[PDB]
RNA sequence: UUUUU
């Protein structure tokens, strides 16, 4: 059954993007979804996204651009502490400066940085880098 | 016209030889035996080797392969299936040890660094045209000494 | 006329009373990964395996070796790139990251040798005073530089 | 005398002149140099053949080493350039450049060469002699300069290596340790002279050092210095004083080459298609099909081997496939690609 | 050793 949709979404940029295609299509559509694309755009790993309706969850087609080095996905949606974060960042990052760690905060979904500076904290989303 | 019965039966005989490779390509899949496989390659090897199907490596070919091993370092005993032989006393036996030791010579085959072809076409018309008999034959003489198919034959 | 090559002047016996910090140390090709594959920063792990300022060298030769890898170890390439790394030119025509180090070092006794290539690991060991870098387990580990 | 004449395609499997044995019988000389003249219109590699043919056919202008030092050598060096593996091209060597002395100097380069020179007169009557009987029958004065020849193109080395195979295809000889390698043990060591040979068509022997056959002292090939060969042509065998014999080398032949030119002999078999990555049988209709196949030459009581793989051309004449055409590695790997598209 | 169109 489906568990996480944005881990499949994920998954399918990541095969999307391995065979060399610049548009890539992801079914079913979340708000997660676009919020995790909107951070993506933002750091410029990925370009114009537009969402389709169908009077369902939707679906969103993607624009590629290579740029996208590896994006994942953190399940269970562990709690995160201030303090805790740096570790995650080292974990999951080849170098801190390299990649961006997604929080859902109480204040929105943001990559790591972001949340340091707002100094808020919540669950673990994922990263990209 | 006639000519589609030709063609069918040119289809016909196609679908034919289809499915004969895919009953031999079918069962020698389920033959898994490593000694059967073992053979079957070695023969391939061999028969690559003296036909020369396969390119010679440019040096700059031979250098992106070296680049590539000493940047992983894929080909020693540090890889996990090798480790896990070695420290639970699997290479002693014969067979395994040769196993690991075609892998690691695999790995030292990268980590190498007066003034004194056009086949003949022999046929016929290659020929020089020289140019120059039954009298002598006749001399020679002075010397002395598809039926059947559908009707009876 | 015969060559008898003068053992350098920093070197007693099998101590080198030169290198000192901040240490110069060279980059080897493999080092990245193993850096990368161990999610261990460049500079940082130097740092905590030294304890000192770490200026890490990238020399032509084995950058050389990095684009050649192609799109599969990009992260490494970028890497390589940081401007914190400084680069070194080469005056030799061969690409061969190996010989290079080796001659780097026999030349002048003030780098720290930073590669987990068993071959040129030993290659190095043969030269008195290199200290040479590696990186395994978890954090980089330094041999033969006792001021540690 | 029968056997090889059907070799050289002079008699047919009923023993009946063929129109080429017809053509053959024109000449002066032996059905081994008449099948060479036969086939060398090619590339204007006729002079060529009609020098070695008449050198052949009357012997070695060349004094041996036992007969009679450095000159010596210095002479054979100068003659062996144009190829190191084949002992006839020295005599084309020598041969072609007696044309280019000078009729007064003739005597002086044939006593500093050590060549024997009644055999050279009589060399250079018949290429002569060949050179008007071809022009008389093929269209006749002949002159000095007529025999005059420029050095072969490579291109016409390599055609002229398959010219002598044409009239040498039952002499052909294969190093030991490729056929028997646990019989033929060669060291780097092992001197080049000492090397075993198994000539075609040779007798199965219960012990099979009995076919060994060893490389002449005369050959050059004893100061070559490598490895040998694959596969040497030689004239005759001797049989040496220590029981040994030896073969007198004419030159060295490539599988394939070899293939095309025994393909229209009696000594060319070939083996059910080969099957495997890369080598595949290419249908292109239930009559047509490209595929490799291993040439097996020579004629189980006889010395043949096998040939390295060749991609050709099969059609399927009365359920039999036929070889109609031999095929580059790039032609058939074009070929599987076309059918892919 | 001979020797041939
Ligand atoms: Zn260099």
């Amino acid at each position: 059954t489906r568990s996480s949709v944005l881990a499949d979404a994920l998954n399918a940029i990541n095969n999307a993007e391995k065979t060399g295609k610049r548009q890539v299509l992801i079914r079913p559509s979340s708000k997660v979804i676009i919020k995790f694309l909107q951070v993506m755009q933002k750091h410029g790993y990925i370009g114009e996204f537009e969402y389709i309706d169908d009077h369902r969850s939707g679906k969103i087609v993607v624009q590629l651009n290579g740029r996208l080095n590896k994006c994942g996905v953190i399940s269970p949606r562990f709690n995160v502490k201030i303090g805790d974060i740096e570790k995650w960042t080292a974990n999951l990052l080849p170098a801190r400066q390299f990649g961006y760690v997604i929080l859902t905060t109480s204040a929105g979904i943001m990559d790591h940085e972001e949340a340091r500076r707002k100094h808020v904290s919540g669950k673990i989303l994922g990263f990209v880098y | 016209p006639e000519e589609m019965r030709k063609r069918t039966t040119e289809m016909r005989l196609m679908r034919e030889l289809m499915f004969r490779e895919e009953r031999k390509a079918r069962r020698l899949k389920k033959i898994k035996s490593k000694t059967y496989r073992k053979i079957k390659k070695k023969e391939l090897m061999k028969n690559r080797e003296l036909a020369a199907v396969s390119s010679d490596e440019d040096n700059e070919d031979h250098d992106i392969a070296r680049a590539k091993e000493r940047m992983t370092l894929k080909h020693k005993t540090n890889s996990k299936w090798a480790k896990d032989m070695i420290k639970h006393g699997m290479t002693n036996d014969a067979e395994t040890r040769e196993e690991m030791e075609e892998m690691l010579r695999q790995g030292e085959r990268l980590k190498a660094k007066n003034p004194w072809d056009l086949l003949l076409t022999a046929d016929d018309s290659t020929r020089l045209k020289i140019v120059d008999f039954k009298q002598q034959d006749v001399i020679a003489e002075a010397f002395a000494g598809l039926p059947g198919w559908g009707e009876w034959a | 006329t015969r060559n008898i090559p003068q053992v350098s002047s920093a070197l007693f016996f099998q101590y080198n009373q030169a290198i000192k910090p901040p240490y110069q140390v060279l980059i080897d090709t493999n080092f990245i990964n193993f850096s990368i594959q161990k999610k261990v920063d460049i500079v940082r792990g130097m740092m905590d395996c030294l304890l000192a300022k770490c200026n890490p060298l990238i020399t032509d030769c084995v950058m050389a070796e990095l684009e050649k890898l192609g799109p599969k170890y990009r992260i490494a390439l970028k890497l390589a790139r940081d401007p914190r790394i400084k680069r070194l030119s080469c005056s030799h025509k061969g690409t061969y990251a190996d010989d290079c180090l080796v001659h780097r070092v026999l030349q002048h006794k003030c780098y720290i040798v930073a590669t987990n290539d068993a071959g040129l690991k030993q290659r190095i060991r043969k030269i008195p005073g290199i200290p040479l870098m590696s990186v395994g387990g978890h954090a980089y580990v330094i041999e033969k530089l006792p001021d540690v | 005398a029968i056997q090889l004449l059907q070799y050289l395609g002079a008699l047919d499997n009923k023993e009946m002149i063929t129109e080429d044995g017809k053509k053959m019988s024109l000449f002066p000389l032996s059905p081994r140099f008449s099948k060479m003249l036969l086939v060398s219109d090619e590339k204007a590699c006729l002079p060529y053949i009609v020098a070695i043919v008449s050198a052949l056919s009357v012997g070695d202008p060349f004094i041996n080493e036992f007969e009679l030092r450095s000159k010596f050598y210095k002479s054979r060096s100068q003659f062996s350039k144009l190829d190191k593996f084949s002992d006839v091209f020295r005599l084309l060597s020598v041969v072609s450049a007696m044309d280019y002395v000078p009729k007064e100097q003739k005597e002086i380069f044939m006593k500093k060469n050590f060549l024997r020179g009644k055999l050279m007169e009589e060399i250079v009557k018949l290429r002569k002699q060949l050179m008007y009987i071809i022009k008389s029958n093929t269209s006749v004065v002949i002159r000095n300069e007529d025999l005059k020849s420029d050095i072969p193109s490579v291109i016409q080395i390599k055609l002229l290596k398959q010219m002598i195979c044409a009239g040498f295809v039952d002499h052909v000889a294969v190093r030991a340790d490729v056929l028997f390698p646990d019989d033929a043990k060669i060291t780097n060591r092992t001197s080049i002279i000492n090397i075993p040979y198994i000539p075609v068509l040779a007798t199965r022997t219960p012990n099979i050092e009995d076919c060994f056959v060893y490389i002449h002292p005369t050959s050059i090939l004893n100061n070559l210095g490598e490895m040998p060969p694959k596969y040497m042509l030689y004239y005759s065998l001797h049989l040496g004083g220590n029981n040994k014999t030896r073969m007198n080398t004419l030159c060295d032949i490539a599988s394939t080459p070899l293939a095309n030119i025994a393909r229209k002999g009696l000594l060319l078999t070939y083996s059910k298609p080969l099957t495997g990555q890369g080598l595949k049988t290419v249908n292109l209709s239930p009559t047509e099909r490209y595929c490799y196949v291993v040439p097996r030459f020579g004629s189980d009581l006889k010395i043949g081997w096998d040939l390295n793989p060749i991609a050709v051309h099969q059609k399927k004449q009365k359920g039999q496939w036929t070889v109609i055409k031999f095929i580059t590695r790039k032609g058939f790997q074009t070929i599987t690609g076309e059918e892919k598209e």
